[PDB]
Formats: structure tokens, C-alpha cells, sequence
RNA sequence: AGAGACCGAUAGCGCACAAGUAGAGUGAUCGAAAGAUGAAAAGCACUUUGAAAAGAGGGUUAAAUAGCACGUGAAAUUGUUGAAAGGGAAGCGCUUGUGACCAGACUUGCGCCCGGCGGAUCAUCCGGUGUUCUCACCGGUGCACUCCGCCGGGCUCAGGCCA
RNA sequence: CCGGGACCGAGGACCGCGCUCUGCAAGGAUGCUGGCGUAAUGGUCACCAGCGACCCGUCUUGAAACACGGACCAAGGAGUCAAGGUUUUGCGCGAGUGUUUGGGUGUAAAACCCGCACGCGUAAUGAAAGUGAACGUAGGUGAGAGCUUCGGCGCAUCAUCGA
RNA sequence: AGACUAAUCGAACCAUCUAGUAGCUGGUUACCGCCGAAGUUUCCCUCAGGAUAGCAGUGUCGACCUUCAGUUUUAUGAGGU
RNA sequence: GUCCCACCCAUACCCCGCCCUCAGGGUAGAAACGAUGCCCUGAGGAGUAGGCGGCCGUGGAGGUCAGUGACGAAGCCUAGG
């Protein structure tokens, strides 16, 4: 909409709101990233500190299909299982049966451990698992068992 | 030829659109103020005994 | 519920069909909308209790609103002719308006417009022929 | 009818503001405009040359927008609009659009005279 | 002259909300009533807070709430002038009186799960029309994305404005002395 | 072949017209300007002045204030008529004066009393109908001191401008 | 304590503070009287008179300049659009969010409906192999709106010591 | 003789790349209201130009903490005109 | 050269009227309100480069005035309002 910006403002009104003395040139200072290390320098080391330089060994030919494996904490591991079934479990009623949850049905590859965990027992199938999540499920009464 | 003719807006606010205005065919005071002639009317929801 | 007389007013309080707005002022020709100004406390069609007024072949004609009734329009009016004398339609809308708080604060408007339309039903004088000033030494000839 | 009572009404200015240099040029209108020069000697107030417009010139708020009678014009087109003007008719004056015929005009004016509407331009 | 420094100064707080909603409006209508005819400030820091934007009024969680509902505050009326959200990590949830601008459908639905009641602003000042026997709540203001690049510059450990993240990207020359210097 | 929140004769393709035409250059190439009388030509018979072109009459048309220099016909610039000023510039701002021309307002309204005249029923009451369910309307009843208009007289009140 | 003169009259039922207290000069002008009711008051335009008044636009410390452009009139004539960022305002949903590459359907370039994947977010850190977030009611101390049974509990945020 | 090569020669004419780039001249279109500057620091083959800090506007939020001051007084230090 | 009276006038100072900006208050058992309204009180107003707000005009599109018009739409002229 160009009924309401600030250049219908500015007719009438000589320079257009550029200024007398400097009066808005082609291209004052250069194109694009030029005067990186002569005359952009200042604002390149007060913002952007690390543009120049090399760091760390290539890589040729990556395929970054190798290098999937999302991961999950364990305190949202209780949000697999569906709600109703999960407020029976957290109620308290069945006392006498084990939920196994399958990780890589629901697109993930390592269990991380990170918040805390209810005392019921459950089955962890994962490709890999920390060692504090090891611990955590195992002080539960669980058991985690690697699946590939 | 290439400036941006069509808007993308999404489909819950669609929707939240067209119940308002549904909601809104209710009421006889705003059909006099759009400008209808409804004065003689029996049911503001005008139904029909499926005659059609 | 959701709606109300508020709201109704907030939905056309800036823009409707009865809405008349130039220079040095703004209308509203709306039945029934008494002095025909556009504000809350007069807008007819958006309060629950409302009046109008209108012009008969020999006097008042006077419309109320049915509250029981607001979803049927058909039936939804309560009209009432008086033809009898100025001071008994007087008489009538005052208490129509101000005896059972139905509006009480349009108990002047109502009389002030009966007494407008039965002024304005009567026979007209004739005015005055008109003057010459400066055209009449033209007109000498 | 005579109008309410009310203040005295003053102008405080008369003339039009003309734009500065528009006497002696023939492409110039006589619009007000704003100089905008660098050394213009009216931007800069200069003894002896034109007054510039200011918010000070303004008129009283209660008799703003009326004319030397003490109504206010109000502009229509047929006859169903000047009944508008029921409860107006010691504050407001009707003002007949300039492309309404002759015939609807006659018919205008017969109508305001009933309802006691004070009419601008009614001798035609 | 008057030899003044400063003239014709604004108010720098807002005044009324420049969002159009009808509905919000009458809630103005409310509560400025409320307070003009009221001695609770309770009812001026509402009003207050009805004028703010989106990003002053971060949304709080269930969690936050069940941090607050300990030590003897287990019978007052919860106050937010925001949005409330369900926590996922929270598995049991307590008791408690909600008064919020509006819900989600499942923080809704595991409030009345629980055994709890979600009210409205208005039924709130139908009730408790000074507000006793309440707490407000705000939510976390700094918490958003954009602040963390707020006063960015050396050795402030701030964030960067990056197209991307990995070796090739910023590092190298200011960042470890092996290639000059260190910020 | 079908369409448009596109342009509307200095715009839109260079071209809405006998336009890649007229025209320029030895040549490769360069390359314009120019739409609209009226519904229908009904496009002025004839007389007179004049060598002629033209003019004055007289004709057609709703209109010739549409006559093939044709719808509407602005400004720069020019002619006639009317008014005014001018001792090496003119124009402009504030404030009176003289001359020309002109918009408003005003021309009464209200009430009361007395008399005249025409009237047609006012309060009341009961039957029906609506309603904000307690107020209204309609049907009949009234009977001169009620109500309702017209005229003449009187009285009070207020209403233009300058002091 | 007594004279003389000038300019001004905002407000529009009562309420207040007071006094010399059947009232008043005390929170803002009323009373009496005259001429005229039209060019009389008032307004526009032209001219004479008193005082004032250097040509605009622009660069520049400095322009009326012996600094540049401008004989006059009409039409045209200059911060736009796309992709990618960023902060702020409004709106929807909310630990999730995004229908329109595509399919179904249709009064057909509109409107309506559908889903597998995918993008961003929910976890970081190292060049890399790799590893991967609770001693405590998710901590202690000093300020903090608000609430409170008056003892205290203490959001957001700021500072500081720890995990 | 840097002379002549279609009025063109210290490198002819026509079309295209091409709307070639310019730290350099010129211009940049209605009104009212409120606030209101700088020619100085550091770096640059930099000195007719840029980035950086300063001066300015707008949008706010937390107080209403009571907080502060281009100032005076009292006590107590430094200086080499 | 020194001293002493009276008097003249700036957009400066004092009092009053009006306009705008900013700031502080009042207005629902609603006889109520362009609540973006109305009423009461106080202070202030210069400005290039520049910033923001409010309004006025031109060509088109949706809705609405059951809008005007051959008994004359649009356009143009006009020391007439
Ligand atoms: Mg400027
Ligand atoms: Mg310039
Ligand atoms: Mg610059
Ligand atoms: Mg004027
Ligand atoms: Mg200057
Ligand atoms: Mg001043
Ligand atoms: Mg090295
Ligand atoms: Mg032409
Ligand atoms: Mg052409
Ligand atoms: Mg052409
Ligand atoms: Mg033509
Ligand atoms: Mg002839
Ligand atoms: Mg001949
Ligand atoms: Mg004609
Ligand atoms: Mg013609
Ligand atoms: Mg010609
Ligand atoms: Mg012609
Ligand atoms: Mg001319
Ligand atoms: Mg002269
Ligand atoms: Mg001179
Ligand atoms: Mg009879
Ligand atoms: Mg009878
Ligand atoms: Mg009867
Ligand atoms: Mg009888
Ligand atoms: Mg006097
Ligand atoms: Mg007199
Ligand atoms: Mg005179
Ligand atoms: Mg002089
Ligand atoms: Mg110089
Ligand atoms: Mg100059
Ligand atoms: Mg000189
Ligand atoms: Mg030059
Ligand atoms: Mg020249
Ligand atoms: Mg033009
Ligand atoms: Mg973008
Ligand atoms: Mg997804
Ligand atoms: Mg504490
Ligand atoms: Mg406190
Ligand atoms: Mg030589
Ligand atoms: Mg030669
Ligand atoms: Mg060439
Ligand atoms: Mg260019
Ligand atoms: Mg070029
Ligand atoms: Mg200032
Ligand atoms: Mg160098
Ligand atoms: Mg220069
Ligand atoms: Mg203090
Ligand atoms: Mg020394
Ligand atoms: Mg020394
Ligand atoms: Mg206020
Ligand atoms: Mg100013
Ligand atoms: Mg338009
Ligand atoms: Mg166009
Ligand atoms: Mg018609
Ligand atoms: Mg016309």
C-alpha cells in the first residue's frame, strides 16, 4: 500500500529528506562487502569478529544421512503413550503390567536422561542410550535394551 | 509481471472468518443496518419446510 | 451470551447504512431515531428499548419496541395512532415513555417531535412580497 | 426563524493569504503555498512583507462553522433528505444541490416552507 | 523567554490499547470503571496491564503456576493477564482457581481433569470485585529470541547475526588467539 | 479462441488514418506528423453589389453560438467598446477616505382577557382490542359554565441597527 | 479619606466564603431613554494619501550581488518492484506450527476439502573421533509490584555467591 | 605536414553489448501541529569520500522507589602557572 | 566635562479575551453517551538539515445512499456570494 508511507510525505520538500550537503550518490563507499580489512574494518571487528581466517580439517564428499540420530530427554518420554492410557498408569490401577516403547517408531535414535522420573517400571527400546539415563531407568525398575 | 498478486492466509483464521460471520447472520439489527428490507419477515432464521 | 446492545454499538458505532456524515455535523435517518443524530443514547436500532415517531395523513403515529420479541420482526412493534388533540397525545406519549421506566430520559425528545409535526401540519401564511434597494433606480425606467 | 441565542461572532482576519509571488506571475495560482527556500524572505519574517497562516488565527469553537445569521448550512438533493432537518431548524439552514432540476427544486422549497427550514438559495 | 529545559514533554506510558478488539474494549470499559470508583490498586495495575502489546505479556505455564501454589497459597485466586499453556513435563496436576485472559484447549481440559474451574476477567470482577484473597502473575519477559542479540559487542557473550552454524562460519581470526587475537 | 482492479490519441506497439508510408543518406541504415460536423447532407435554391474571390439578403435544421479552416473551444498574445492612473521603473504589506457594486437581518411571535360568529362533544361511564399487564386505543353516552376553531378590541412579555 | 479620565463585560437556574444581615458593592452588567428600520451599519473591487518593503531557486562560513539557471503559456516530468535479512505494531494457534509440490470437488484462473513426507522450533559443545544438562520443595543472600489470618508469602527484573 | 581516407582522422561511418560505471555538477511536486542538530574522537593509497563514537527523534517498560544536581557550606588531599 | 527634573516607544514585563499542545481531575443500582463524548483547573508556543502525528485532493475496485440527470450530466468563463 502506497497511499500511507513516508515518500508521499515528502513532496514538496526539496531533497526528499536526504539531506543538502550530502546529497545521496550512486554508491558512496563501494559494493557490497568491499573495504572488509582497509576501511570497513571497525564495524567488521566491533560486529562480525571471526570473518577471516581458517579453521579445522574438510570433509570431501559429505552425506549428512550418516550422521542422523535425533534424541529425546527423558522427561517427555511419559508423552509417547497416549493420554488415556497414560492417566491409568499415572493413576495407579494396573500394578501388574509394562509398557515397551519403540523410540525409532516414533523417529528418534538416542534416549538422553535429563529431568526426573515416576516410580513405574517400563521397557526402552533404543540405538543408543546415555549413562545417566541407563541409571535413571534402571532405578525406576525399568530395563533399556539396544535394538539397532 | 512477476510482483505478488495473490495473499496466503491461513486456513484457521478462514475459518475463525467464516463462523463470525455466520454468527453475525443472526442478528436483526445488523441486516437493517447493511441495508436490508427485512420489515416484513417472520423468523430472522428464515427456514422453509423443504417446499423446494 | 455473546451479544449485546454494547457490542452492537461497538460493531456500528464507526460506519452503517443509516449513517449521513459530511461538514458541521452528522445524521442518521433512521425510523427509529429521535432528533436523527448518531449516538449511542439515540440510535434506535440497537437499544432494546427504542422509540419513533411519524407523520400521519392527520396526526401522530407512534412505534415502540416489543423486548419479548426481538427475533421476530414481523411482530415486533408496537404502533399506536393519535388523532385526537395535541394536548392528549402529549399526555399519552409522556406516560407511554415515563410511567414504567421504558425511557424514561426521551420523555422530552418524544414531546418536543409530536409538537414539531403537529406545528408543521397546519396551514402556511403567505410571506411578504420582497424589497428593492439598490435596483430600484434601475427599475425607475 | 430567528435562530438561539448566542456570542458575538468575530473574524479575526479577512483577507486570503495570497501566495507570495503569484502577482506577477501568470503560472502561479494564487493557492497558498509554503516557501521553502533557503534565504526566502518571507520563511524568515521579514518586516513589511506577507503574513504566514498559524493555529492562532483560529475561531471561536462555539461559533465555528456558522454563517453571519446563526445557522449552519447543510447540503441536499431532494425532498426526503431536507425532512432531516425536523428538529433543526434554529441551528441548521438547508442548501439545494446545483444540479437539481428545476421542478424537484420548487418542490424542495414548498416543503421546507412547511416544515419553517430556512432556504439559502431559494429565489430562482 | 521562560529559560526552560524542557517544554511540551509527553507521557511515556501508553494510555489506551491500540488493538481493536471489541470484545477487549468493553473489558476496558470495565475496568476503568473499576477503577475510578475503587480503592484496590489491584484494579489499576489491571487496567495497566490490559493496554500492553503481545511481547510484554509472555504467556505462562502450568508448571509456573504449581511453583507458586506452595507454602500457603494453596486456597488464593490465580491472576494472569496473559495466555495460559499446558506443560508437558508436569504429569500430575493440583487444584486450583484460574482467572485468565484465555486458555488452550488442553490446559483447559486438564484443569477441569483435575477438578479445577476456568474463569473469565469479567467473572472475576463479578466476584472478587477488589481482587482478595489473589495473586498476579507475569510471565518470563527475557526469555525470547531476540533479546539474546540485544548490546552485542566484545566481551559481552552475546549472539551473533549467522546465515548458518559450523566451522566455516565466524570462529577463526578474533575468536582464538591461534589466528591473531581473542575478541 | 477467450479474458483483465491495464492505457485512453504528447498515453498505449514506431503505426487506432493509403505506416515500416512520406522524407534524409553513395551506402550499411535512420524514420515521422495526422482520430470526432449532424439522427439524416437535408453540404445554402434564388435576388442584389462586384472583373473575380467574396459580402448583404433570403433558405435547411431542435441548434449554423454545428458551414467540409466543421463537437466542446482554456492560457500565453491581439482588436473594438467602457472605467481609471502616470514629474528618471512597476508590483506588494498595515490603516482611513472617495467611487462602483452587493450579501444578511427586518416585515412579528407567544400568552392572557373581553365580546361576536361557526361549531362538535369535553370530563364521566360501560363493551371489545393491544400492551411496558397498567396504561392506551376503538364502539356507543354526554348537552353549553366543557372542548374546538375563526374575527374584532384590549393587556403583558420578548424581538433588527447605531448611540 | 475625597475627586477627574481611559480600556474591558468572559460566564449563564440555586449550592460557596462572608458582611454594615426585612437586605447587600459577597463564586464575571444590569437599569432607563432616543433616532433609524434602509445601502443607514457592514463587506468586495479600483484609485489618491501616511509609514514599511532589494529576485526567485541553489552551492556556501557568508547572496539583492559585478556567482550560476530562468523571454512567456499549455500538457508530460523523478525513492519504484522482486528475493533475502532485521526490529517494532495487529491477528490465529501454541510445544508445536505451516492446506494450495500434489490429489478430491466445483455455479470453474474463485470458493471448499484431504494426506505421506518436509521446513523452522523442542539440546549443546569440539577441528575431529565423540560425549551429552536435578546434592536442595530446581539453591543461598540484598532489593521488589501485589496479597495477607498481620506473622508473613513474595511475580517480572537487577546484583551477587553456588550447582 | 601526423597529412589524406565523402564538410568527420594523434585511428572513418552504421547498428548491438548499453538504461556501460562515476567518491563529481544539476533537479527532486499539497497543508497544519510537536520536537530539534553537527562540522568533533579513532582507523582507512584517506585529505571533495567512508566506517566508528558523539549530538537527535520515535516506540516503550519498571518506579512512582522519593531520586537526583554544570550550585553553596563544613572537614580533608594533590599542583609549580 | 559633571550633576538634577519631566517626557517619547519594542514582537520585552503586568491584566483581560480567543486558538492549539501538554498535564491533572469529575461523569452508571444509568432520567444514558458521535465514553474516540461532555464539564473543571494549570502551564507553555521562535527554528535550517532531520524525525513523527493528523488531515485535504487525483485515476480505478467492493458495499451502501431504494442518491442527481435531455424540465439539461461533465467541462469552461465570471473586480457575484
Ligand atoms: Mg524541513
Ligand atoms: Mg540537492
Ligand atoms: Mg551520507
Ligand atoms: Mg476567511
Ligand atoms: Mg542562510
Ligand atoms: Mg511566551
Ligand atoms: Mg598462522
Ligand atoms: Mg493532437
Ligand atoms: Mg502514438
Ligand atoms: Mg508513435
Ligand atoms: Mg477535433
Ligand atoms: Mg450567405
Ligand atoms: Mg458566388
Ligand atoms: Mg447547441
Ligand atoms: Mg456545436
Ligand atoms: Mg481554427
Ligand atoms: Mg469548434
Ligand atoms: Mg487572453
Ligand atoms: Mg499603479
Ligand atoms: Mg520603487
Ligand atoms: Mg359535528
Ligand atoms: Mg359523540
Ligand atoms: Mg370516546
Ligand atoms: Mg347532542
Ligand atoms: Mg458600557
Ligand atoms: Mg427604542
Ligand atoms: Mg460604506
Ligand atoms: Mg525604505
Ligand atoms: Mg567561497
Ligand atoms: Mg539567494
Ligand atoms: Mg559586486
Ligand atoms: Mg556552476
Ligand atoms: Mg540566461
Ligand atoms: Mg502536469
Ligand atoms: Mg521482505
Ligand atoms: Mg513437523
Ligand atoms: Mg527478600
Ligand atoms: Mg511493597
Ligand atoms: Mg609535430
Ligand atoms: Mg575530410
Ligand atoms: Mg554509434
Ligand atoms: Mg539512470
Ligand atoms: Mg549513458
Ligand atoms: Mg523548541
Ligand atoms: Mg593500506
Ligand atoms: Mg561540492
Ligand atoms: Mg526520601
Ligand atoms: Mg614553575
Ligand atoms: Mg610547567
Ligand atoms: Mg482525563
Ligand atoms: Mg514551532
Ligand atoms: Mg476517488
Ligand atoms: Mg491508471
Ligand atoms: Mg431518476
Ligand atoms: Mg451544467
Amino acid at each position: 500500500p502506497t497511499r500511507f508511507s513516508k515518500t508521499r510525505k515528502h513532496r514538496g520538500h526539496v531533497s526528499a529528506g536526504k539531506g543538502r550537503v550530502g546529497k545521496h550518490r550512486k554508491h558512496p563507499g563501494g559494493r557490497g562487502m568491499a573495504g572488509g580489512q582497509h576501511h570497513h574494518r571497525t564495524n567488521l571487528d566491533k560486529y562480525h569478529p571471526g570473518y577471516f581466517g581458517k579453521v579445522g580439517m574438510r570433509h570431501f564428499h559429505l552425506l549428512r544421512n550418516h550422521y542422523w540420530r535425533p534424541s529425546i530427554n527423558i522427561d517427555k518420554l511419559w508423552s509417547l503413550v497416549p493420554s488415556d492410557v497414560r492417566e491409568q498408569y499415572l493413576s495407579g490401577q494396573k500394578k501388574d503390567t509394562a509398557p515397551v516403547i519403540d523410540l525409532l517408531s516414533h523417529g528418534y535414535a538416542k534416549l538422553l536422561g535429563k529431568g526426573r522420573l515416576p516410580e513405574i517400571p517400563v521397557v526402552v527400546r533404543a540405538r543408543y542410550v546415555s549413562a545417566e539415563a541407563e541409571r535413571k531407568v534402571k532405578e525406576a525398575g525399568g530395563v533399556v535394551e539396544l535394538v539397532a | 509481471i512477476w510482483r505478488k498478486w495473490h495473499v496466503k492466509i491461513n486456513q484457521g483464521q478462514k475459518r475463525f472468518a467464516t463462523a463470525s460471520a455466520l454468527a453475525a447472520s443472526a442478528v436483526a439489527p445488523l441486516l437493517m443496518a447493511r441495508g436490508h428490507q427485512v420489515s416484513t419477515v417472520p423468523e430472522v432464521p428464515l427456514v422453509v419446510d423443504s417446499a423446494a | 451470551s455473546n451479544v449485546s446492545a454494547d457490542l452492537i454499538w461497538e460493531v456500528s458505532r464507526n460506519y452503517n447504512s443509516f449513517l449521513v456524515k459530511q461538514r458541521t455535523g452528522t445524521f442518521s435517518r433512521d425510523a427509529l431515531n429521535l432528533t436523527n443524530q448518531h449516538s449511542r443514547k439515540h440510535a434506535g436500532f440497537v437499544n432494546d428499548k427504542a422509540l419513533g415517531i411519524v407523520p400521519a395523513e392527520k396526526g401522530v403515529k407512534v412505534i415502540a419496541k416489543k423486548v419479548k420479541a426481538a427475533n421476530k420482526p414481523a411482530s415486533s412493534l408496537y404502533t399506536v395512532t393519535y388523532k385526537s388533540t395535541a394536548r392528549k397525545a402529549y399526555k399519552a406519549i409522556a406516560s407511554q415513555a415515563a410511567k414504567h421506566g421504558y425511557r424514561a430520559d426521551l420523555r422530552q425528545a418524544a414531546v418536543a417531535r409530536a409538537s414539531a409535526i403537529l406545528r408543521s401540519q397546519r396551514p402556511v401564511k403567505p410571506e411578504p412580497p420582497k424589497k428593492l434597494r439598490g435596483a430600484a433606480a434601475r427599475r425607475a425606467a | 426563524v430567528a435562530a438561539k441565542k448566542h456570542v458575538p461572532i468575530v473574524k479575526k482576519r479577512t483577507k486570503r493569504f495570497m501566495r507570495h509571488q503569484s502577482d506577477r506571475f501568470k503560472c502561479l495560482d494564487s493557492a497558498w503555498r509554503k516557501p521553502k527556500g533557503i534565504d526566502n524572505r518571507v520563511r524568515r519574517r521579514f518586516k513589511g512583507n506577507l503574513a504566514m497562516p498559524s493555529i492562532g488565527y483560529g475561531s471561536n469553537k462555539k461559533t465555528k462553522h456558522m454563517m453571519p445569521s446563526g445557522h449552519k448550512a447543510f447540503l441536499v438533493h431532494n425532498v426526503k433528505d431536507v425532512e432531516l432537518l425536523l428538529m433543526h431548524n434554529r441551528t441548521y439552514a438547508a442548501e439545494i444541490a446545483h444540479n437539481v432540476s428545476s421542478r424537484k427544486r420548487i418542490d424542495i422549497i414548498t416543503r421546507a416552507k412547511q416544515l419553517g427550514v430556512k432556504v439559502t438559495n431559494a429565489k430562482a | 523567554g521562560i529559560d526552560l529545559r524542557w517544554k511540551h514533554v509527553r507521557s511515556s506510558h501508553r494510555k489506551a490499547p491500540k488493538s481493536d478488539n471489541v470484545y477487549l474494549k468493553l473489558l476496558v470499559k470495565l475496568y476503568r470503571f473499576l477503577a475510578r470508583r475503587t480503592e484496590a490498586p489491584f484494579n489499576k495495575v489491571v487496567l495497566r496491564r490490559l493496554f500492553m502489546s503481545r511481547i510484554n505479556r509472555p504467556p505462562v505455564s502450568l508448571s509456573r503456576i504449581a511453583r507458586n501454589l506452595k507454602n500457603g497459597n494453596e486456597k488464593k485466586t490465580v491472576v494472569v493477564v496473559a495466555t495460559v499453556t499446558d506443560d508437558n513435563r508436569l504429569l500430575q496436576v493440583p487444584k486450583m482457581e484460574v482467572a485468565a485472559l484465555r486458555f488452550t484447549a488442553k490446559a483447559r481440559a486438564r484443569i477441569e481433569a483435575a477438578g479445577g474451574r476456568t474463569l473469565t476477567l469479567d467473572q472475576l470482577a463479578l466476584e472478587k470485585p477488589t481482587g482478595a484473597n489473589t495473586l498476579l502473575l507475569r510471565g518470563p519477559k527475557n526469555a525470547r529470541e531476540a533479546v539474546k542479540h540485544f548490546g552485542f559487542g566484545p566481551h559481552k557473550h552475546k549472539k551473533p547475526y549467522v546465515r548458518s552454524k559450523g566451522r566455516k562460519f565466524e570462529r577463526a581470526r578474533g575468536r582464538r588467539r591461534s589466528r591473531g587475537f581473542k575478541v
